Formats: C-alpha cells, structure tokens, sequence
C-alpha cells in the first residue's frame, strides 16, 4: 500500500492492500503489516503483535 | 402621496381581505388594493404585470400559486417582495432574488425536525439518500451543515454519526444496485427527501427486495408522504406537514400586518424617495429598495391569525409548526410538534414497521 | 430555420457594423446566418423582452449574442427566463449580462464569458505555488458561494504531494449591529502571511476599515481577493491599503468586435457540427409569448453538441454547466498610483510575469552563484 | 503604534508607560488580541504607584 497518483487525474489514491481496506472493501487486516507514520492517519492499528 | 399595493395570482378569494386590512389600519398614510389573475404561457405574464403595478409605484407585491418572475422582474428596479404558499428551495439564495422574502419554512429548513427527533432516543447511526437536484442537495447540505455540532465543546461529550450518503439522478430506472450497496450495512435510520413522483418509484422498487421490513426506522419529508405515496407505500414511516399548510388566507394578514408595521419606522430618515412610477423607460434604482426590503427584517408582532410572524436570516418564516406524521394500516395519526422549540408528547398509538 | 443576431443595447460603442462578414467559410457550415444587427437604444425590462421577442418573432433569431455597458448583475437571469420556455442558446458577452450567474435552470441553453468561482480560485493556488509561498488562513463572510469556495481548496488543497497547510478558517456575520465586539474579536486571531478573501464591496470596506485596526493590512501580508471586488475597477476607498492582488479580466485582451466576432464564431461552429453531423435543423416557432395554442410542441437537443468547439483554433470548448472551460484571465496588482496594472496572463496551466522575482512596497538580497 | 508592535512573539513583554498611556497601549493590544493567555507583562511602579 502506498500513495500513487494515478494518470489523468493529479489524485492520491491508496493501491491494491492498504486500499482494499479504505474503499469499504475489507474489514480488518492482520499481516505483517508495518506501522509508519503515514497510514497511522487514516487507519487505526492494533498494538505491536511482534518487534 | 398615497402608497399602494397588489396581488399576482389566483388569490380570487382575498380581494377583500386586503381592502378590510387597508380600512384596518388607520383606525389601529393612505393606502389601497389591487390585483389580478396570473394566466399559463407565463412569458406574457412576465410583461403583463408591469404597467398595471410598476406604473402605480408599487411598494410591494403579493404572489401565490412556481412563482413568476415576479421573483425576477421585482428585483429589477428593487422592489422588495414578499410572497407566500412557494416552497422549492431554490428561493433560498440571495443572489438569484434580490429581494425574495418568503412566509413559510422552505422545504429544505424542515432538517431540525428529525435532529430532533433523533437526539432524543439517543441514536447515532444513519444512512441518507437524495436525487440529483438543488433542493434535496442543500438537504443534503444542511444535514451535514449541522452535524459538526454536539461535539465535547460537555467535558467530553459525544455525537451521532453520519454512514455513507447515496446519489441516483430522478430515477426513471430502477434503483436496486444503489440500494444493494446500502443493504448489508449495520444502520437502520433512512432518510429519502426527494419528492412524490420520486417517493413512488423507490418505494415500488424497494418493496421487492426486503429491505422493506423491520428494524427499519424511516423519518421521511413533506412532499413523499403525499400523492402517489399513499398508492404504493407500506407503513410505519413518520411523515411531516405544517399546521397551516396548502391554506388560503390565513396568511394575507400576516402579509399585510408586517407590511403597515414599518411604515411609521420609515418615515424618519429624510431619505424617503419612493420607487419609479412606471415600469417602460427607468434605468436608476430606488435607492431604498433593498433598504426598504432589509428593515422588514425586523418586524415583531404577534398579533397574526397564526401569530408570532419572524423572518430568519434568509428572511424566510421562523420558529413555526408541524405534524408529526404516522401511517398505520391506512389512518395517520399526529402528535403536536416543537411547542415552538422543544418536543411536547401527545396520546397515540405508535407503532413501528413491522 | 435559424436566425442568427447581435443586439447592441444602449453604450458607446456602436462599432459591430463593418466587421461581421469576414466569417465566410460558415457554407461550410452549409447554413446563411441572417444577420440582422438590430441597435436599440436604452432598455426596461418591459422593453428588454418587448424588443428580444419582436424580433424573435420576426427576425426569427434562434440564437442571439447580448452585450450593455452598465453595472446591472441580474439582466443575463432575465435571458436565462426567455430562454427556458422559448429554447435559445443565448452569449451574453460584455461585462454585465455575461456576470457570474450560479444555478439556473435544467431545461434552459443559457451560457456567458466569464470564470466560475473555481477556476477563479484555481488560480489563486497555482500564483501562490510559483512564487513559493503556501497556502495560508481562509476569511469569509455569509455571502452565497462559500459552501462552494472552501471546498474547491479543500480538494486541491490535499491531492497534490506538495507541503500545503492551513489555519483557522474563520467565518464571520456581520450585519448585525450588536456584535461589533464579535468580529475584530475574530480577527484578532491569525498570524500567517498570506490571506484570502471571499465577500462584497459593502462588506469589503467594512472589514478592510476593522482589519487595519488589527495589524494586518500594512507591510509583511498581502491580501488577495477573487473577482467580486473586481467591480468598478477605479476605486480606491481609503481602507484599502496596496498590494492588494486580485484576478478579473474586462476589456483590456480582446475588443468587442472579435469579442463579437467570438460569439458569431462559436453560434455558427455550433450551427456547423450539429446540421453536418446530421441534416435537421430547428423549427421557425410562431412566437414566444402571446402563443396561446403554441405553447404546447416539441423540443430539440443541440444544446449538447456545443460543449467540444473551436474557432477553427484556439480552444472555445464550453460546459454543460456553462463557462469558459479554459478562461483567459489576467492578474493585478494595485499599484500605488491607485491604478490597476497588467502583470500577468493564463492559458492551460501556465503562469508567466513581467518579474522575476516579486518585489515590495533589505532582508531580501539577491547573492549569485556559479 | 496600532500596527508597530505586531510582530512581538516572545511569551514575555516588559513595559514602560503611564497610566493613560498605558490604558492607550492596552486597548491597542486588545484591538490586535495579543494579551490572551501566555503573555505576562511585567510593569514597574509607575503602574502600580
Ligand atoms: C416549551 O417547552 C419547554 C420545555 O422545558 C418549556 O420552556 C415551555 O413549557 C415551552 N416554551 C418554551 C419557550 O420553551
């Protein structure tokens, strides 16, 4: 998941994982997912389940 | 200098209100009636109105049932109006009507009844539905106006929410898809403020798929719970209507009370030019027309028919009435409504859908 | 049947005579326009549509080009009105009957010169980009529009990875005469140096006259402010201080003769695609008001096939809202010899200006390097 | 003076006026709204007297 602006329209939007959750698509997300100071904005995380 | 005054429209039933108001008044600055009868292809009756009111230097006018461009010409030269029994939103601008000054409540400040009626079941979830157009859209956009409000400044209090909205244009197809995106969600509290024509067509195509049932709570407005509403709706809805409503003359008074009101607070400024006589050939403006116009803003008199006439920041009707609305098997009940500003409670049976 | 007109009203400028006719190549638009350029004098709406629908009826115009010379921001509405129900795409041009007119009908062909309130804020973004200053605190008062400014920045304010912020965008009231102790109040809270504005001239003073009584209107800030106090460009009410920027556009581009031979341009371009596209053409209608059995027949569609149109050239494309898809507009700065200069010009995302470097009204050096 | 002394940001101002000069200087402060919270001017006898 990151922060690509698509063609034809100078436009943020989330791609494939971190947005399928976003658009309403998903529910919940366990993975190895990361925690960066830019998803923590939007999407709320669990604790650390692992360092 | 004697001022005068003049209807628009099918008012065929008033012609002697006014004159009775007329003889009402100095005896509570001379003053008369006039009138005449609006006529469809309504392009002539844009002209026809001039030479008969604008020549007799009119210092207000009086319409009713789509209001002509009375709401255009008017404002021309700045002649300040103030009309009545209109209700689509669109008057709402200051800048499409330099002087509309409507009576009513427009059908889109009919939002506070149901914040109302929800912030006191304590409910926070909803859902909202509006089609395509103006009216429904600053619905839309008063509902999401007013939300931002109740927020912790208590010492951290909380709010409702606000679940994704829909769009669907005036929907002469079907309207499963939109409605199947709202289906599995986890709120029950609609909303549909479109209109009759359009309350129809959801509700027979809603029907179909069960999301009909119970649990639902719908607080639907005015103009859906009305016409075709009735041929093609199941119950438990809580529709809404004014105390006074598609009335004839209680209203004329009002009209013409706020109108004399002033005209003592009037005639101290010295500055007291009244507009053109004549609509063919002007080309200045009375400069006191959007003055004249602004200080009926402040017109306080209780003494109406339905009384207590006070004009909001738009200019429109405040502070009014309503019927909490039910439709049962085929009866509709109705509890009293806001005592002004709170909710009162009245003996009936409620019941919800299902 | 299509009439085709211009009907000068009432100014100084009585100059569309000798210049019409150098469209020629509209055979190729295998239609004749009638050209009938009809000058009346000043006025009245009764006679505003006495004239429009004489001729409408007689000269038989199914499309017309407005101008006036006057500060009348509510006459285009009254077109918008014949047009509805009588079913004429209609230019208004000149300054007045060509204002910013927001929301009308569905069913009307209406259209005008001129930038909505987006791209006319737009372009406040793309001048505070290039000179590398970005975005600071939003003013407005309850003016209609706001509920439609705030949010064109706010969905260009994020979708771009450039660093913008913001600050308290306030919202003010004013013509209440009690809280005068409830606005300098609210403007006594920002310290940013850029500043917009989103009011009327009335209001304008009004706040320019209290902010100056805050610390905001002499050197370190620069205000701007979009078109609305781009009204009689030759005013100076002493609250105003310099600096003052602003974006507008009325005469100083393109003169009426093009301006008209814009118009007459676009109206036979449109007359072109549609009757080459296909080969049926409106109906010459009986008359637009005293009918009285032809109210009732049947509409055509064109007004869908004047949205992606030229001048065999530069880019005349229109909306289905109605506006000039890509406006030329021009930038000033109020010098201080209380004039309006000319400082600046925009054409499909592009900024260029007769400085560098912006000056003032030293901190600021210029060092080189190699 | 309403707009000379804008540009103060240090959460603490001295001072040195007199009684109507310092009523002036305050109201000019108000009017520009920089004596909220955080700032804790500090004045000599000649105030206080
Ligand atoms: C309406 O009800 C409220 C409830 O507290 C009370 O003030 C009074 O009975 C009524 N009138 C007003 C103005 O509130």
């Amino acid at each position: 998941g990151t922060q690509e602006r698509v063609q034809n329209s100078n436009k943020k939007e989330w791609n494939g994982m971190m947005g399928e959750l976003l658009s309403g698509q998903a529910d919940m997300i366990v993975a190895p997912l990361t925690i960066n100071n830019e998803r923590a904005q939007y999407i709320e995380f669990s604790k650390p389940f692992k360092y | 200098k004697i001022v005068n005054i003049g209807a628009v429209l099918s008012t065929r039933k008033h012609e002697q209100m006014f004159r009775e108001a007329v003889n009402q008044a100095n005896k509570r600055i001379q003053l008369q009636a006039t009138s005449v009868t609006h006529k469809p292809n309504a392009i002539q009756m844009a002209l026809s109105v001039c030479e008969d009111l604008i020549s007799s230097q009119v210092y207000a006018i009086l319409v009713s049932h789509t209001p002509t461009p009375v709401s255009y010409t008017a404002g021309f030269y700045r002649i300040p109006v103030l009309g009545l029994t209109t209700r689509m939103s669109i008057y709402s601008d200051k800048s499409i009507h330099l002087s509309f000054l409507r009576t009513v409540p427009p059908y889109s400040h009919q939002s506070s009844v149901w914040f109302e009626m929800m912030r006191v079941y304590n409910w926070n979830h909803i859902i909202l539905l509006v089609s395509d157009d103006h009216e429904g859209r600053a619905a839309q956009k008063r509902l999401e106006t007013l939300l931002e409000e109740r927020e912790s400044k208590y010492d951290n209090k909380r709010g409702p929410k606000a679940e994704k909205v829909l769009q669907f244009d005036p929907g002469t197809k079907n309207v499963t898809a939109l409605l199947m995106e709202a289906r599995e969600l986890e709120a029950r509290v609609i909303i549909l403020s479109a209109s009759e024509d359009d309350a129809a067509t959801v509700y027979r195509a809603a029907a179909m798929l069960d999301m009909t049932g119970s649990g639902y709570v719908w607080l639907v407005g005015e103009r859906e719970i009305s016409g075709n509403a009735l041929r093609y709706a199941p119950d438990g809805i809580i529709g809404l209507q004014l105390i006074n409503g598609k009335n004839e003359s209680a209203h004329i008074s009002d009209a013409v009370g706020v109108v004399a009101q002033a005209v003592h607070e009037l005639l101290e400024k010295e500055n007291i030019t009244d507009p053109p006589r004549g609509c063919v050939g002007n080309t200045n403006i009375w400069k006191t027309g959007p003055l004249f116009k602004r200080v009926l803003m402040s017109s306080k008199y209780a003494d109406g028919v339905t009384g207590r006439v006070e004009f909001n920041e738009d200019g429109d009707r405040k502070f009014a009435q309503y019927s909490i609305m039910n439709l049962q098997n085929r009866k509709l009940v109705q509890v009293g409504i806001y005592n002004g500003t709170h909710v009162i409670p009245n003996d009936r049976k409620i019941i919800w859908p299902g | 049947s299509i009439g085709i007109a211009v009907i000068l009203v009432g100014t100084s400028d009585e100059v569309a005579i000798k210049d019409a006719h150098e469209k020629d190549d509209f055979h190729h638009l295998s239609v004749v326009p009638r050209v009938e350029l009809v000058a009346m004098n000043e006025t009245d709406p009764k006679s505003i549509i006495t004239r429009i629908c004489d001729l409408m009826s007689d000269r038989k115009i199914q499309g017309v080009v407005f101008a006036d010379d006057t500060d009348q921001e509510a006459i285009a509405q009254i077109l918008d009105f014949i047009s509805a129900q009588t079913l004429t795409p209609i230019l208004g041009i000149h300054g007045g009957s060509s204002m910013i007119m927001a929301d009308k009908d569905e069913s009307s062909m209406f259209f005008q010169f001129g930038p909505s309130i987006e791209q006319q804020a737009s372009v406040m973004l793309n001048i505070m980009e290039e000179y590398d200053w970005y975005i600071f605190s939003i003013v407005t008062t309850y003016f209609p529009g706001y509920q439609d400014f705030v949010n064109k920045i706010r969905s260009t304010i994020e979708n771009s990875f450039v660093g913008w912020e913001l600050e308290e965008v306030l919202l003010l009231d004013m013509s209440l005469d009690d809280g005068d102790s409830k606005i300098q109040n609210q403007l006594k809270k920002l310290q940013s140096p850029i500043i917009l504005l989103y009011c009327t001239k009335e209001e304008a003073t009004y706040i320019f006259e209290v902010a100056n009584s805050v610390g905001l209107t002499g050197y370190g800030y620069t205000w701007i402010v979009p078109s609305l106090v781009a009204g009689d460009t030759d005013t100076v009410p002493s609250e105003f201080p310099t600096g003052l920027i602003s974006v507008s556009y009325d005469e100083w581009d393109y003169g009426l003769p093009a301006r008209v031979r814009d118009g007459i341009a676009i109206i036979t371009t449109a007359a072109s695609d549609m009757l080459s596209e296909h080969s049926f053409i409106p109906e010459p209608k009986s008359s637009c008001y005293n009918t009285h059995e032809k109210r009732i027949y049947q509409s055509n569609m064109l007004n869908r096939y004047l949205i992606n149109v030229t001048f065999e050239g530069r880019d005349l494309s229109f909306s289905e809202d109605g506006y000039q898809m890509h406006p030329k507009l021009v930038i000033i700065l109020l010098n201080k010899e209380r004039k309006w200069e000319r400082v600046g010009k925009w054409k499909d995302k592009s900024l260029q200006m007769k400085y560098y470097v912006w000056p003032r009204m030293d901190d600021h050096l210029s060092i080189v390097t190699l």
